[PDB]
């Protein structure tokens, strides 16, 4: 539910002026939420659209506050301010009692009423002191209750009357539609039930409530002693019993088919507005007797419910170590009167304003809210339950899936090779100065460890030369390089290499592969030190005029790309042009 | 110009005639030919990442191919009374053909009816008249907690053992044509059941889960949920708007929907959950959800979609 | 024949002229056009499946990009004496440039030298003269246990906590040109370290691991391994040859290579391992390994390769 | 190490004839392995190749047995049979003692010998009873020891001589090469050291042993009292001291640079062949004194090593619950004499035949082998540590990766649709009889749940109609179907659907996609009830003459494939031919 409250009214009830930030923090602490701030002038101005501007109402701000769906006492400023001020330990929690009265009102229920609306309850508020704001709040509370818990007035209906304008023991009849006739509220001439239905058929506000009892053979009605129709629930009240600002006594009644929700609604209404009485927090009872059964009941109930919880269970469920007295004091901040009986056992008394406490777990949530959910010491799971991957392997796997999606076949080669493959066939005479040499090979093929992935791809192309063109192989693996700063003098660098073998091996075909690989790594082609680019370069292993150097983010050299030299092609047995690319993938980590 | 082809012909490679003719200068400021590739869906990639995270934390997947569900498992088994705004027909799809389901476990249904209409197990109930004809109706599921209830009942029947389960699937809610929300959305949920479980353990579990998502500092706010108590809502700081934003929720199930199943009194079942579209929209920078889900999807977003480096 | 094209032209769809002309009969016994697709490598698929299994069981990956290794970590740290057939130069590659590594943790190296040359920690040693110049030499690693030793030492230095680790990478062995074996092969290993670990726990762990591979009944045979005691070898029944076949091995590391590291006396470290080519060859039906690994790979095998349903 | 033993010799030593299966099972129980079976006739026949057939040797079978590398007493039939028979509890474990002798042999070591071969040990076997087989076994044991533990004779060298043909206190000198001259074994005339090196330079068997001491300024040599060169280790022995079948006393010596391996080799040799003595298991000692230091030692050692283990540690490491007496009896089967001292503490005595017991863990492995590794009760990990996936999801993910690799884009649609989409636009008037209907929709779009995935793909094509051709979208998701046998009356079926939209949409293009999808699922296109096939069919939603029905393994209907009808195309706004396929993927699970 959403409640709109004037800012000045909030200041009056709280007792101090809150800024927006303070009120937002207070809402975050308790569980509410400040939806919007809009002056009532602006609220009317933009309620139906900013074009329909209405500035005839108050210019004071109004806060829209969201209320938990199971909280009923927070539907008006009277209950909201009381709850918050008790939470901050400003005021003492009120106590609700019954006022002694030698003359009680009486309601007599007829048998036929068992056909449509069989249940009715009532209460009386005495010596009221309503003013301009309290009356509007009183109407708004009834509107909210009818819209949320009463289920659009289908289950429970509420009526309020002036106790002085009517007199006598009330009767709850179910006469025929043609047997009832009276003057409706805000109407001049009298009408009967059928005339009333015809009149309200074309209405808008009361249109939806008609089908509730429209088809029943009889209609509910309430009469006083002197044959005056007090109300015809759940449609409208009587004009003769209208309540205004001059009223000093209010009679509240509820007609329902569900007995429990009537209790809840009556208790909420009678507790929220019992402070305005000349004797604060005091109500007098009403007796209701059923003619069919002859039983008698008294209302309202004002039920204080006693529960018995155990401290160890609460601590285990929440994850705390609070003692008995600490938990009792903590619960005392949530409108609950908690008392310690013995060790580990706690007796709690829930007041009538809290009708959402069914099990002990509700009390546990109360003790967790009072303590604060941000003061709980967490306990992480053990290390041998969570599995952490090696980041470069995860990135390589995800990238390899996309490489396969692009249409490139994966290959696999040996780590060891000969000196001629990485030095002479690649036209790099100095390449041997960076490689790792093997002392005791058993063949003339395992002399050095590879420094580039190109020879493996070229030899694999040579083996499968007879397959239909084009051949598009790739491989991302480690290479071994000599580094003096390392512990052992060498290190492994993860590199991705790819080739494109066909009768035409234009630079564009492999440049597009490079661009797609960069796109999948979320790096844009920009020259502003945040993206990658390429520029001309000279290298013996690439054909002149078709070699480029790849510069990544922060001006970091990444690798090379271009068409291979004809001598490099012929040194591996191939006979067709091939494009190649190879670059490091560790900077992207 | 000269014979300045962009490439060398195979004849030139064979005959070695590449050293007598010039070649054309290449513009290195341009871009190459875009390869024709196959693409995945960003939501599916995020779902796969979530599945991998759940597997790495030790969670077993559940069966969630049960879109149509009876009202007994969807609402009544979760201790939602029949006459409350939670079970309204305004936001729930109702099935007309087929309309009812007849076969239920009789003993469990009787215990559920007893707890709803009279109370028990240290509870108070709602003391209203529970009707079987209301539970007969079939609906499209509004949440994945029904599957969790089925799994918990099955586990309780065949003997208890500590368990960790998760589910990621579609749920349906009845909404009018607008832009704030759609009628269907994917919901991610994880459930942990074991003895003497506490709220601090749950806090640690989802703290680790979100730390694997790149989120470090978290705050908690009280909230309300019909079938979990205590419940809370998780907030994380966002620098793009410089404010705290809600990211998920959690809570521990009520004893009134566990004891009738048959679980031991010493077992606490906790759970946490979130959506799937919000993290995807934040990560990939997507404003309108309808550009990603439905028949109005924009394929240019799908084509130019990077890999899911959610830890970044 | 008539206008019997294999398809309807867009003009026919627009004008509705498809109901006045005949169409050509299609041979349903033939096959369609093969799409141009990208392919993965079967060994890589098997490696990914193994990684997923290890993650699902709760194992953390280690760093194994350390092909070149000093002889101290490869042999001496594992309690292999310098004058035994295990450390022969006949089956181990030796690095000539660079030849030596100089920086080692001095205290740990001194303890290793003491245990090798004189014994201790309830052991007898070999009472031979340990030489530092022998440990200086660099070799290509023959197994992944060196990385495990490094990780265990690092864990012991910064305080102990139960751990589960795994590694899948290449290892090198010096072999002549033949067909039985190659010089390099991928080795899968898993290590479990915790307090009061027993052999039965290890048996259960790899029983579960192999049950996820589709293997149910297992038998055990005693064996010998230089750095593990007790050790065993695992056999499974094969119906293609109707005989028991070796599938992997396991064992628990010796206290003489753990106590010098600094691990507590109550911690037992166990491990198990296998290869990667043998299960792949059995699953995909491959006879010659050289058709799958090296420069002589047959691409037709790669193209017509199904997905890895290793549980089948 | 691999040992070849005659089958008849095995029968003689074991005491009973074993079949191949019994011996293989016995090897599997203890840890050995029967490599091959070949008659010595056939062994010579196919040793150098079946072409070089040699049948001049024995036709009796020979078993090749693999021995653990750390077991030294299993290198000959004498030790192997003894160990196995003790394991099966046939014979009692032997005890090794020293034989009293009033006259001991003596070896005097010279100072210069510290330059090349500084260590020497020795022992004497008295009253030997060698026969044809024992002599060959004696030679083979020395060959194996020189090939495995002695490191190709580089570290330790063994020599055997006849004690009667030579006499006097022996001396170990290091004279110059030109100062030594004698007659070599199997030679006629005498030679000096330089002449010997020149003679053996071109040899094959003794060629490799020359560089051991070739470059040293002095050579080791052993002399008797009467200036006779007994041997020149490690090259060859002396002809005058050759040992034959008539010998009754053997003098064994070992020259080494490593002191521990000499002890091990001497103990192994002296324990394996001490049974053939006239007094079984009895050896006499030899004294060795160094002239440089003046210290004296006695050999061989015959070391019995006493260890102290704890039962709880063994149980924890193995995973058993054995008592003290049970563990002692179990250890007694492994040639170890175990005795219980107190509760939880066990005293073990390792005999000289076991030189591989260094730590208590070796004893643990012994107690695990004696008990049996197949009798251990396993303990599986807890269920909440192993994560099991849902099989259909795993299969779908793996298949979707390959679908992306093929070049098809993934889409996503809503589960709810209208009646017109699945019934009228698809030309299926009866399709509504199988769908699920929704009672209270808020719009004319959520009337029913989808039964086919085609409308979603067609509408997605309609939205993105302006993108460049061809468009290849796919989707594998659930559909809802009505089923009376289900609990609720409906079920979800996982289906894969794909479309191909272009100006030409031949049946072949989508048939190839179907074939590739079948190939990735490992199902061959065969008509023998084990593969899939297609056959002609008629369906309103597919164009006549271009519709086919898919039959999978075991004659199970899977789905449909073909070109869509022009009316179905026009009902979604499309204007170009489209091919489609849709089939179930649950049978393949
Ligand atoms: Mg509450
Ligand atoms: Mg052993």
């Amino acid at each position: 539910p959403t409640v709109g409250i004037k800012k000045v009214l909030l200041d009056k009830h709280f007792g101090r002026v809150y800024t927006e930030k303070e009120f937002d923090e207070l809402c975050f602490e308790y569980g509410l939420e400040l939806d919007e701030i809009t002056s009532e002038k602006a609220a009317v101005e933009k309620e139906r659209g900013e074009a329909a501007a209405g500035e005839d109402l108050n210019d004071q701000e109004v806060y829209k506050i969201d209320i938990p769906a199971n909280r009923y006492d927070l539907l008006s400023v009277e209950g909201l301010s009381r709850a918050i001020r008790i939470f901050k330990q400003e005021i003492e929690s009120p106590e609700y009692r019954f006022s002694d009265t030698k003359t009680r009102q009486k309601i007599i229920v007829k048998r036929e009423t068992a056909q449509v609306r069989p249940y009715v309850v009532g209460a009386v508020l005495r010596d009221v002191s309503f003013d301009s704001d309290s009356y509007a709040s009183f109407i708004d509370l009834q509107d909210k209750l009818h819209q949320n818990i009463c289920r659009k007035r289908t289950l429970v209906a509420i009526g309020t009357h002036d106790l002085d304008t009517i007199q006598g023991p009330f009767e709850y009849r179910a006469e025929a539609p043609n047997k009832i006739k009276f003057r409706p509220l805000n109407q001049t001439k009298e009408y009967t039930a059928e005339e009333l239905m015809t009149l309200y058929s074309t209405d808008s506000h009361l249109k939806a409530y008609l089908p509730i009892i429209q088809n029943h053979p009889v209609y509910p009605v309430i009469y006083d002693k002197n044959g005056v129709v007090c109300s015809m629930p759940p449609i409208i009240n009587g004009e003769h019993s209208k309540i205004t600002l001059k009223t000093k006594n209010v009679f509240i009644e509820a007609t329902a088919t569900d007995k429990q929700k009537a209790y809840v609604v009556l208790d909420t209404i009678v507790t929220l507005f019992s402070q305005y009485c000349q004797k604060p927090f005091h109500v007098e009872q009403v007796e209701v007797e059923y003619e069919e059964t002859g039983e008698k009941e008294l209302y309202p109930l004002l039920s204080y419910r006693e529960m018995t919880v155990t401290t160890p269970e609460i601590n285990t469920k929440i994850g705390l170590s609070l003692k008995d007295e600490e938990m009792a004091i903590l619960l005392n901040k949530m409108s609950l009167k908690a008392e310690v009986a013995s060790k580990g056992v706690l007796k709690v008394v829930v007041p009538p304003t809290r009708h959402d406490i069914l099990h002990a777990c509700d009390i546990a949530e109360d003790v967790g809210v009072a303590y604060g959910y941000n003061n709980l010491v967490t306990k992480l799971p053990e290390s041998n339950t969570v599995a952490v991957a090696f980041p470069i392997n995860k990135l390589c796997d995800n990238l390899r899936i996309e490489i396969a999606a692009a249409g490139w076949t994966e290959a696999l080669n040996f780590a060891l090779c000969s000196r001629d493959d990485i030095s002479t066939k690649l036209r790099l005479p100095d390449a041997l100065s960076k490689a790792v040499h093997i002392g005791n090979p058993k063949t003339l093929e395992f002399q050095v460890a590879r420094t580039s992935l190109l020879p493996g791809l070229l030899k694999t192309l040579a083996s499968n030369r007879d397959m239909p063109l084009p051949l598009k192989l790739f491989e991302l693996q480690d290479v071994i390089l000599k580094d003096e700063k390392m512990d052992v003098g060498a290190r492994n660098e993860r590199r991705l290499a790819a080739v494109y073998y066909n009768k035409a091996a234009g630079f564009e075909i492999i440049q597009g592969f490079l661009d797609r690989m960069m796109r999948m790594l979320n790096v844009n082609p920009t020259k502003d030190q945040k993206g990658y680019h390429i520029e001309a370069d000279e290298n013996p292993t690439f054909f002149p005029g078709r070699c480029a150097r790849i510069i990544g983010p922060n001006g970091v050299f990444l690798g090379r790309i271009g068409a291979l030299h004809p001598e490099v092609i012929t040194s591996f047995g191939l006979t067709l042009p091939c494009g190649a690319v190879e670059f490091n993938v560790e900077p992207f980590l | 110009l000269a014979k300045q082809e962009a490439d060398l012909t195979p004849e030139m490679i064979a005959s070695g005639s590449w050293k007598e003719k010039q070649f054309k200068k290449y513009n290195f400021e341009s871009l190459g030919v875009v390869p024709s590739s196959g693409h995945l869906h960003p939501l599916m990639k995020v779902r796969s990442e979530f599945r991998q995270i759940f597997f790495s934390m030790g969670f077993s997947e559940m069966a969630t191919n049960r879109y149509v569900e009876s009202s007994f498992w969807n609402f009544d088994a979760l201790f939602q009374p029949q006459q409350h705004p939670a079970r309204d027909a305004h936001d729930t799809f109702f099935v007309s053909d087929p309309a009812i389901s007849v076969k239920f476990p009789e003993d469990y249904l009787e215990r559920v009816k007893t707890v709803h209409s009279k109370g028990g197990y240290g509870s108070a109930g709602y003391n209203y008249d529970w009707k079987i004809e209301e539970a007969q109706k079939n609906v499209l599921r509004t949440h994945t907690t029904a599957v969790s209830a089925r799994q918990l009942y099955q586990l309780a029947q065949e003997g208890f053992r500590p368990s960790k389960l998760f589910s990621i699937d579609r749920v349906f809610r009845n909404e009018t044509l607008d832009a704030t929300h759609l009628a269907e959305f994917h919901q991610v949920e994880g459930v942990i059941a074991e003895k003497n479980l506490s709220l601090a353990h749950l806090i640690g579990i989802f703290t680790e889960f979100f730390k694997k998502l790149g989120i470090t500092d978290l705050r908690f706010k009280p909230t309300y949920n019909p079938y979990t108590e205590p419940s809370m809502e998780i907030f994380a700081y966002h620098k793009g708007l410089a404010k705290w934003v809600e990211i998920g929720n959690s809570g521990m199930f009520r004893p009134e929907m566990l004891l009738p199943m048959g679980l031991p009194a010493d077992v606490n079942v906790a759970g946490y959950g979130l959506s799937l579209e919000r993290p995807t929209m934040i990560k990939y920078g997507i404003n309108n959800i309808r550009d990603l889900f439905g028949s109005k999807i924009d394929l240019e977003v799908v084509y130019n979609n990077p890999i899911c480096r959610l830890d970044k």
